[PDB]
């Protein structure tokens, strides 16, 4: 590897995430939001399911 | 799910287990996934 090099010669650092879901229970999620809690009003909420 | 429940209790009878009531609250849930059908007590030996 060189600086002066073409773009097809030029290094590529590459990371490749592999995703599997198994019989065991998951456990890697994404962050989940949380909309700002409204009171005393009749709203739909879901609070950790 | 690797459920573990836990309670300490301060007790001062010296041999058997105490008669009393004492509900033992949920300390940790592992995601572990798991077979297990055997176990085995860690202690600890005292050297001099
Ligand atoms: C768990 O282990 C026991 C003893 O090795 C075996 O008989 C049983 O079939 C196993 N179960 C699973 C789901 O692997």
């Amino acid at each position: 590897f060189q600086p002066t090099y073409g773009v097809g010669y030029q290094p590529y650092r590459v990371v490749v995430l592999s995703f599997e879901l198994l019989h065991a229970p998951a456990t890697v999620c994404g962050p989940k939001k949380s909309t700002n809690l409204v009171k005393n009003k009749c709203v739909n909420f879901n609070f950790n399911g | 799910y690797f459920k573990i429940y836990s309670k300490h209790t301060p007790i001062n009878l010296v041999r058997d287990l105490p008669q009393g009531f004492s509900a033992l609250e949920p300390l940790v849930d592992l995601p572990i996934g798991i077979n297990i059908t055997r176990f085995q007590t860690l202690l600890a030996l005292h050297r001099s």
